[PDB]
RNA sequence: CCCCGCGGACGCUACGCCGCGACGAGUAGGAGGGCCGCUGCGGUGAGCCUUGAAGCCUAGGGCGCGGGCCCGGGUGGAGCCG
RNA sequence: GAGGCCACGCGCGCGUCCCCCGAAGAGGGGGACGGCGGAGCGAGCGCACGGGGUCGGCGGCGACGUCGGCU
RNA sequence: CCCCCCCGGCAGCAGCACUCGCCGAAUCCCGGGGCCGAGGGAGCGAGACCCGUCGCCGCGCUCUCCCCCCUCGGGGGGGCC
């Protein structure tokens, strides 16, 4: 075998390479790389052990089933395409920028500015418009559902913790395991507890955006105010 | 016999795919040569009339040999020549277009069908335009879409027409075969004209639409597929 | 469609892939000729009014 | 609209006997199989011939 | 010479099932299909029924393009349907 | 002689053309093209504008008050 | 101000100083809004066995070897006659 090399076809638009079929054919060399010539067990056996039960036992893995259904589905075609979510490109708009200040439509923290962070795996932004200004903590919002303003603080070599992941903002549930019906009420653990943890990364982050913010005059009051469509404006004719 | 099995069936995979392996790079290169001849078509008469004003002379273009048809008029009220001539044409619906081939026989055909009609001399892109969205063959009676070469080889195979490249290039310079060509096409079943008419029923010269727009007929498809 | 899908059009036409491609190559060449040939011309326009 | 006519879309012929005999039934349904599954003319014209009926199916002297 | 595996969906009432393409106005009139409907006869359902038939009623649940049909509830009191 | 393109890339022998000496302009030595000549086989990973949609993405809410029922 | 010059020179050029066209084998790239998702056994191969990531089409790497630039083995490039 031989180490990977990069593409030696440089893209220039999607689906056309920059090279033609001659040009990578001698970029490639390949005039001297010509090549004309040159499992698993289903079954284990196993000492069955015991006098005169044989030697051993040939013992299948997967055995056939039980039980088949009265009638099946038949299999799906073939589809070339459809990739799972974990695999989409994602995509961010060009207005949304590590800085950038943002304007929430929806939730609890509807219309509030915050300060966006980094763009997670799945696409979701992590926002914190900090704490001590409009107690949004460290939380993941949609790039659909924000206003991206023009306003721009330089959160460049801050230090977002490692760990600030799709996974570590997942919700978490505890219903319904030992449980089928319900007599007793299980509204227990409702009250979701904010984490230690969760806490530390609050100070860790907003430790170091706090005082950028304060750099430039009167942002820590537009990031306590809320965003409201007053009876004149039209938020069309509005550059945020 | 499961080891010279295993042989044959390798041998006549790969001697198919050899084969369709040459027959692409047949295709490849007669869409080369057909680029050259294009550009050699549209450079000449720019030549030919460049030489003529040198000389303070006229260079007359040759007649044009290749008309799109379109029918813009409906199926309601109409007498039984025009209905006749219509047919002929293979235009049975409103907005349907054909490619008609240009001669003294063709051209008196679509005098009698003018109001009913607008027509004119297609450019290369608006072939391309029309044969690659809309091309359908008619393939054993059945309007079958243009999706695959083997589509047009297997009914215009004999006549050396094997891919759509050679399908336009058939249409477009009129060939030996356009009969065979043009008739393998499914006459065009276009949409509504975006951005409107400006009157169906008068000629295109007084205002309106029918008869014969000379090269207009290309502003007329962009909108009209 | 072709003329909208890629690969459908090359499926049909292989030849177009190289004029795509030449297509795009020459349109990048004749775009950087021209910014480079208007800059020029405002660098001697800023020349031959700040010579001293 | 489409500027066509609708007398003759519909081809009047014998697309099987009409006669409930099972026995030409059964041999008609081994003449299916074979004008379908042979090149055979033949095989066509007496599948064709079976759903007849018996004036279009005249008898044949010996002579 | 298949075999560490002894194994491998559905289908084809052929009067069935499956694929592709085009098409769909309609009086008088013609034709086809009707698992639309009524009554009676030969067969058949080891059919239904006083633990409730027919009929009727119903802001009950549905099916069919439709003709119509099935089921729930009530009333009824001896027959009825595929 | 101090760039661009090619859907050009095994040998041997045959042909066609070009080059050298050409000691009969013989006879050999070199390039280019070939659609010519009796003899089997590439596999191994991937990405996808590729014979009609999927997620190996997620949220909230649920018993005497609400959920669904286009009829 | 107009015309003819003995003749013009420079830039730009159907102009990003919005005066007046026809076009694209002489045409490509990117983005946004709307509606839709019909179909369902595509495996000549192992003699399939986890639900055929399959056909056509377009590509990339390896079965050759050197370097170059970042990360700390991974990633991005030049090729190699
Ligand atoms: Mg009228
Ligand atoms: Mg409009
Ligand atoms: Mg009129
Ligand atoms: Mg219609
Ligand atoms: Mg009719
Ligand atoms: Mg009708
Ligand atoms: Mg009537
Ligand atoms: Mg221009
Ligand atoms: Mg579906």
């Amino acid at each position: 075998k031989g180490k990977p090399h990069c593409s030696r076809n440089p893209v220039l638009v999607r689906g056309i390479g920059r090279y033609s079929r001659s040009a990578m054919y001698s970029r490639k060399a390949m005039y001297k790389r010509k090549y004309s010539a040159a499992k698993v067990l289903a079954t284990v056996t196993k000492p069955v052990g015991g006098d005169k039960n044989g030697g051993t036992r040939v013992v299948k893995l997967r055995k056939m089933p039980r039980y088949y259904p009265t009638e099946d589905v038949p299999r799906k075609l073939l589809s070339h395409g459809k990739k799972p979510f974990s695999q989409h490109v994602r995509k961010l708009r060009a207005s949304i920028t590590p800085g950038t200040i943002l304007i929430i439509l929806t939730g609890r923290h509807r219309g509030k500015r915050v300060v966006f962070l980094k763009q997670l795996a799945s696409g979701l932004l992590l926002v914190t418009g900090p704490l001590v200004l409009n107690r949004v903590p460290l939380r993941r919002t949609h790039q659909k559902f924000v206003i991206a303003t023009s306003t721009k603080i330089d959160i460049s070599n801050v230090k977002i913790p490692k760990h600030l992941t799709d996974a570590y903002f997942k919700k978490k549930k505890l219903r319904k395991p030992r449980h089928q019906e319900g007599e007793i009420f299980d509204t227990e653990k409702e009250k979701y507890e904010i984490t230690e943890q969760r806490k530390i990364d609050q100070k860790a982050v907003d430790s170091q955006i706090l005082p950028k913010i304060k750099a430039i005059p009167q942002l820590q009051g537009y990031l306590r105010s809320v965003f409201a469509l007053t009876n004149g404006i039209y938020p069309h004719k509005l550059v945020f | 016999n499961f080891a010279e099995l295993k042989i044959k069936r390798l041998r006549k995979k790969f001697a198919q795919k050899m084969l369709r392996k040459a027959r692409r790079k047949l295709i490849y290169e007669k869409a080369k040569h057909y680029h050259k001849e294009y550009r050699q078509m549209y450079r000449t008469e720019i030549r030919m009339a460049r030489m003529a004003r040198k000389a303070g002379n006229f260079y007359v273009p040759a007649e044009p040999k290749l008309a799109f048809v379109i029918r813009i008029r409906g199926i309601n009220g109409v007498s039984p020549k025009v209905r006749k001539v219509l047919q002929l044409l293979r235009l049975r619906q409103i907005f349907n277009g054909t490619f008609v081939k240009l001669n003294k026989a063709s051209i008196n055909m679509l005098r009698i069908v003018e109001p009913y009609i607008a027509w004119g001399y297609p450019n290369l892109k608006s072939v391309n335009e029309l044969i690659y969205k809309r091309g359908y063959g008619k393939i054993n009676k059945k309007r079958i879409a243009l999706t695959d070469n083997a589509l047009i080889a297997r009914s215009l195979g004999k006549y050396g027409i094997i891919c759509m490249e050679d399908l336009i290039h058939e249409i477009y310079t009129v060939g030996k075969r356009f009969k065979e060509a043009n008739n393998f096409l499914w006459p065009f079943k276009l949409s509504s004209p975006r951005g409107g008419m400006k009157k169906k029923t008068t000629h295109f010269v007084e205002g309106g639409d029918a008869g014969n727009r000379e090269d207009q007929i290309n502003r007329l498809i962009r909108r009209m597929n | 469609n072709p003329l909208k899908n890629l690969r459908i059009m090359l499926k049909l036409n292989p030849y177009a892939k190289t004029m795509r491609r030449n297509t795009i190559l020459r349109q990048a060449r004749n775009h950087k000729l021209r910014v480079d040939k208007a800059a020029a011309a405002a660098a001697a326009l800023q020349a031959k009014s700040d010579e001293k | 609209g489409v500027d066509i006519r609708h007398n003759k879309d519909r081809k009047v012929r014998r697309k099987e006997p009409k006669s409930q005999d099972i026995y030409l039934r059964l041999l008609v349904k081994l003449y299916r199989f074979l004008a379908r599954r042979t090149n055979s003319t033949f095989n066509q014209v007496v599948l064709k011939r079976l759903f007849m009926s018996r004036t279009n199916r005249p008898p044949l002297s010996l002579s």
